[PDB]
């Protein structure tokens, strides 16, 4: 691990383009 | 080892092209529409959750993580994708390959590789490395194939045209050399020994050879494009028949623009193989015998000629990547200046109501300017490249002209042999020259085969689901859903754990509000989309064991946005069930009441439509639906929304008429009004994803709940 | 007198270009942007009675008539404008100019003027002829003038970049030129009496030239590529101003597409002024130079090189026509398959639905092999003039050869000489041959200068009207109106006799049904449209008077569709305005209650806005103009159709904010579906076209008309 | 004249394109 994890919703939050 | 970095065909996919390049720098090759696949862009962007997910699928254990400021551990392993901002306008997923104390190596999957200082990195990306690594589950392995030698099969039928081509080329260079000696002939015999009543002879055999050129150059010229058009069209049929076959998914996750674009680098493929292929033998031979002519003619007038092809070629190689690197720039310059003017012009009352006719004025102003600088530092780049080559072939001449006179002081060479050579380096110079060209025409039509050729490589629809004729001959049964759940990508599911039966009813209603999906409940069923848990079940029999054809007929849809073909009504209304006679087309318009606006168009039924019907308002497009709807005779009807015009009437027709029907066919009725389901049998209310209610309207208003509120509260 | 027969710029005007023509045969040019505006074009397309209008007003004695099959009387006069059918798709107007026995000569304004037989005739042409005489009243007057000595002036301020690339281009030819002579030193006496030790030197020199020679064609191809984008830049700059300075007229009558269109043909005008203009004198001058030089050299090879060149110049003015006959097509038919293809993916959930897989297969295959067979054709007329052009320059080398040589042998001219006139004729083809091939540059830069220079001469919005402010400053009072009639072009007149009165201060509402013009009352408010008859009284005062700035400064305007452009969240909603504090901002967003996302997005208020509004919703962007018309102080709000809130609070808050207001400002509401209607001060129900129920609450219902019914039927 | 005049409605009816 590097820092801390993440949940699903802040994957989902998380967009790209 | 190798820095691998893809580059992206479409500007939408990021992730799956950071995940690609992290899968092949560990040793793993997939087709980009594939991971594209599995990842599940929507048309907005790609989503770091479908990232994670595929590198789960893949095999990868991996995480996502909020990094801080601080980048200077080393106890965690790379490279790794994180997100940036494209000049703080928007998103753009990209891998980090190795760090540095002030270099970060950034495979940016837009353009090329590059390195980043670390101030302007942490500012540029915001958060979220993921981080991936092998899980022993990884194995190694190349899935990709050279398309190229699949698209080349079609080259194979039409081997006798390219054997032609290429045997009137060969005689074509056979006569060209042939007649490049006339100055030499001129300048050595018939000038220095004044041999006339020869000059006559010999000028007519020589003006026969070049009318015999003529006519091979023509019908090259004509089996060559012929051969081009045959193959083009080939090309381009087999994807638009393969995308034609493609799923809904593929629809869905692409739009129109890109799907279109794929259609016009049809013809960079046919300039590899149909060009490219004939040129490179043709060239090659005619290069090899005009250096062997010349060198037997002279040794150092050859070594020149090799020289100053070495030059051009090692300038065209320097100058090759700028211009590339310069013309994507003046793209996304004109791109940007193009938006602006269309929304400039598009929004005038806007623009004239708040009166900002001076802003858009400089805003457009400075990005004309923009757009003048690129194409300024292309055109400098052209200049160069030009002033480089002219130097060349320029100094080039003069140096073998010089060399020759040298020759032919000391006893060498003789001066006609000397013209001869400088005609004859026509036949050299050029062949090698369109080889050292070529190159970009082969880069790039390797770069728009792997963009074509990925497309073919998708399981079409048809394939997958079993069937079996034998288990239930009819389609028409009892709906019967279990534990459907559904979602249209990797995102929020929206359809939960639901459970519906159609027992013969006269009229099913289904009502709820707007993005619970009622509609995505029908289009589920009539297999467009597959569900993740659970099945549908007809006459007890899973959907997935019926064929697609009868599924797909026997079921009658109409869509929200009713679409209108550019034909005649007649062709547009039986349109997938031809032959059909002119009684069933007028009672479905007599059902539809289709007739009304009938009499007023200047013919009955051969009228023809406009781009889409614009001149035909919807009122009458809907019921343009209703009509081709009933014209199969269904099993199955799923009626939508039919609200069109306050002439209510026209929906009291319908109703009747259906109700007249007064047969075992199945309606469903997608409807958000309130009213118009008051005389409905069953009513399933869909509130939040999830059926709430069931059973009639007199006993759900005394259910109380949340139905009562609304229906007391419209009337 | 002579047939004329006027092109169409666009595709969507007809009756403009027949009526144009007609004028220019009896005598009277007008440009074709004052036909338009004249007749009332409409994007759908031209309304014969807008021609018959249009005649009138000219002073052409005009009548429509619907003839029978029989063309055979001879009492009546030509030319006249009859419709036809483009092979049973659309309509397209033309002209008539004189009918023979089985000959009629149709002037078909899409592609030049053609003759048609009798029956052909009958069958395309459905009826209307519309028969027009002067009636002397008739003036034979042209307004039209010449665009490009218009569009040359650009390049009056830029005669010292023009001065310095002509000079370079004479010194480059007298460089050149004197750089031809090598080979005749070479084998006229460095060869032939072996002068060693000075080859060595006369190569030096001649390799001194050639690096001169690059020098200025690098200096002459950077300043040519400066002026040219100079020039460009000020041409679409000057276009981009005058139209968004053009009325609504303007933009309601053409689409974005032509307007962005004539954008891009900039650059054709550009290389007329620019290339066209320079070309022709440094080319003139050097031809003349090398003309006379050959000339002097050798009259009878002089002589071949003229007919070679007339030979070229034949061909090519023959070959001219067809090929742009051809290209034409080729246009039309790629037009159509790229709209079946659009067509066809954009409808996939039909054609999947209906089973229609291979039906738009074969429709698709075909529409590619009829563009093929267009393609092949041009390819034919291409391999022609490309072997006719082939074979003169070749037989034309030849000869010259072979004549050259004749003349070496009876003593007249030496080889060297000879040599010397092969190089020098490089200096006298190419000059003519670009003159030549100069003339389709010329016609198509002529042909769009009249597209780009008539839309510059329409009267700009602003001038139309007389501005006198100094006794009022406010826009405050009472809106009146005294029989105000509006026409949307030339169509059944929708606002007719509105009287009106809206005292200071007044909760207005204006409610009706589709289609009843309810908007257009606030645009003729807002002094977009003008009424033909009567005029509207502000504070006893007429608009007309009222400055043009003011009245568009002093009233906020929301629209039905809300326009949102690319940029930041700061500048969109401070359109206009500058100079603004960020406290405005904060209390602006805070009554329309903003906020509620503005801590949802990343940025407080610097967010981008990506294309237009991609990450949004409708019901999110109705959120934005309000704001936005808040901020710009409104003395007069106009607030339109509300709708797709989808939300009590906002609506009871937002409704508050009207209430609350701190300075008196005449509000008018804009409603549809009885929405929000509980209490105003007027009400006014446009049920359609005239005004009929003007109420205030607890009035409108009492007159047991409409909104009576309307209202105890809501509730 | 040639034929039946015309009202403004049959006027209407008739477009171009
Ligand atoms: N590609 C997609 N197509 C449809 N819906 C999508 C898609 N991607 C995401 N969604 C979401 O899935 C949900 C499905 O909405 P759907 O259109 O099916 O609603 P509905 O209840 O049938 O009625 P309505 O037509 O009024 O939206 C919505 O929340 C929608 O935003
Ligand atoms: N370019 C145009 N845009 C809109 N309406 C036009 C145009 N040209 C003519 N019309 C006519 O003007 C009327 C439009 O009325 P108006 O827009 O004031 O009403 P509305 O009820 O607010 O509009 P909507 O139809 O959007 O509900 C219609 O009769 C329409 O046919
Ligand atoms: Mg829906
Ligand atoms: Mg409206």
């Amino acid at each position: 691990n590097i820092g801390r994890e993440l949940t699903d919703e802040e994957l989902m939050e998380m967009t790209g383009g | 080892k190798k820095y691998v970095c893809v580059r992206q065909y479409d500007l939408t996919d990021c992730g799956a092209a950071c995940l690609s390049s992290i899968a092949q720098y560990y040793g793993l090759k997939m087709s980009l529409a594939k991971i594209r696949e599995m990842t599940g862009t929507d048309t907005q962007g790609t989503n770091a959750y479908g990232l994670i997910h595929a590198a789960k699928q893949l095999g990868f254990s991996a995480k996502g993580v909020k990094a801080s400021k601080e980048d200077l551990l080393k106890d965690f392993r790379l490279p790794a994708i994180a997100n940036v901002i494209v000049d703080n306008r928007l998103a753009h997923f990209v891998v980090i390959y190795s760090i540095k104390n002030r270099i970060i190596t950034v495979a940016d999957p837009g353009k090329g590789i590059v390195r980043y200082s670390m101030d302007d990195f942490c500012s540029i990306w915001t958060g979220g490395l993921v981080l991936l690594e092998p899980g022993e589950a990884f194995q190694k392995g190349d899935y990709t194939q050279n398309m190229m030698v699949k698209f080349a099969g079609f080259l194979k039928p039409l081997k006798k045209t390219v054997l032609c081509i290429f045997l009137a080329s060969l005689l074509y260079t056979a006569l060209g050399i042939a007649g490049s000696f006339y100055i030499k002939f001129l300048f050595d015999d018939l000038i220095k020994f004044e041999k006339l009543n020869d000059l006559h002879i010999i000028s007519a055999g020589f003006a026969v050879i070049f009318l015999l050129q003529i006519f091979l150059n023509y019908y090259r010229s004509i089996l060559v494009t012929k051969l081009g058009m045959s193959i083009d069209k080939s090309i381009m049929m087999e994807y638009y028949s393969h995308v034609l076959k493609l799923p809904m998914n593929f629809f869905n996750s692409r739009k129109v623009g890109e799907i279109i674009s794929r259609f016009m680098d049809a013809s960079k493929i046919r300039q590899a193989i149909s060009g490219a292929t004939l040129t490179i033998m043709i060239d090659t031979i005619m290069a090899v015998i005009g250096g062997i002519l010349l060198y037997i003619q002279n040794s150092s007038l050859f070594f020149i000629s090799f020289i100053i092809i070495l030059l051009y070629g090692i300038i065209v190689t320097v100058f090759n990547k700028p211009i590339q690197n310069a013309n994507r720039q003046i793209m996304e310059d004109n791109a940007k200046l193009t938006s602006a003017l269309v929304e400039s012009v598009k929004g005038i009352e806007t623009i004239k109501s708040f009166g900002a006719e001076e802003q858009t004025e400089k805003s457009t102003r400075d990005k004309i300017e923009t757009v003048m600088k690129s194409s300024f530092k292309e055109g400098m780049l052209y200049i160069n490249l030009s002033s480089l080559t002219g130097i060349v072939a320029g100094l080039g001449g003069i140096v073998i002209l010089w060399a020759g006179a040298y020759n032919v002081i000391k006893g060498n060479m003789s001066g006609g042999q000397l013209l001869a050579f400088n005609a004859l380096l026509a036949y050299f110079l050029t062949p090698v020259k369109n080889l050292i060209d070529l190159q970009p025409l082969i880069q790039t039509a390797v770069v728009a085969s792997n963009r074509l050729g990925e497309i073919l490589e998708l399981a079409t629809e048809k394939e997958l689901r079993e069937d079996s004729d034998d288990f239930v001959i009819s389609l028409k049964g009892d709906i019967e859903f279990r534990n459907v759940d559904f979602r249209y990508g990797l995102r929020k599911p929206v359809l939960k754990n639901i459970n519906l039966t159609i027992p013969k009813g006269k009229t099913v209603a289904i009502v709820g509000e707007s993005g619970s999906g009622k509609t995505t409940l029908a289009k589920l069923l009539m297999n467009f989309y597959s569900p993740e848990k659970g099945d549908i079940l007809i006459n007890g029999h899973s959907i997935k064991n019926i064929s697609l054809e009868l599924i797909r007929k026997k079921i009658a849809f109409v869509s929200q946005d009713v679409f209108i073909f550019s034909g005649t009504v007649k062709e547009n209304l039986c349109l997938g069930n031809e032959n059909v006679d002119m009684d069933e087309i007028i009672k479905a318009a007599k059902m539809a009441n289709a007739h009304d606006f009938i009499e007023k168009l200047p013919l009955k039924y051969d009228t023809f439509l406009n781009e889409s019907g614009a001149n035909l308002s919807e009122g009458q497009k809907q019921r343009l639906a209703i009509a081709r709807a009933l014209l199969k005779k269904p099993d199955i009807l799923i009626l939508d929304e039919a609200t069109s015009n306050l002439d209510s009437i026209t929906e009291n027709h319908i109703k009747d008429a259906i109700y007249g029907l007064e047969d075992d066919v199945t309606v469903i009725i997608i409807a958000h009004r309130l009213s118009t389901i008051v005389n409905c049998d069953k009513i399933y209310l869909l509130k939040d994803g999830e059926i709430v209610e069931s059973g009639s309207h007199t006993e759900l208003i005394a259910l109380k709940g949340c139905y009562f509120k609304m229906w007391k509260q419209t009337e």
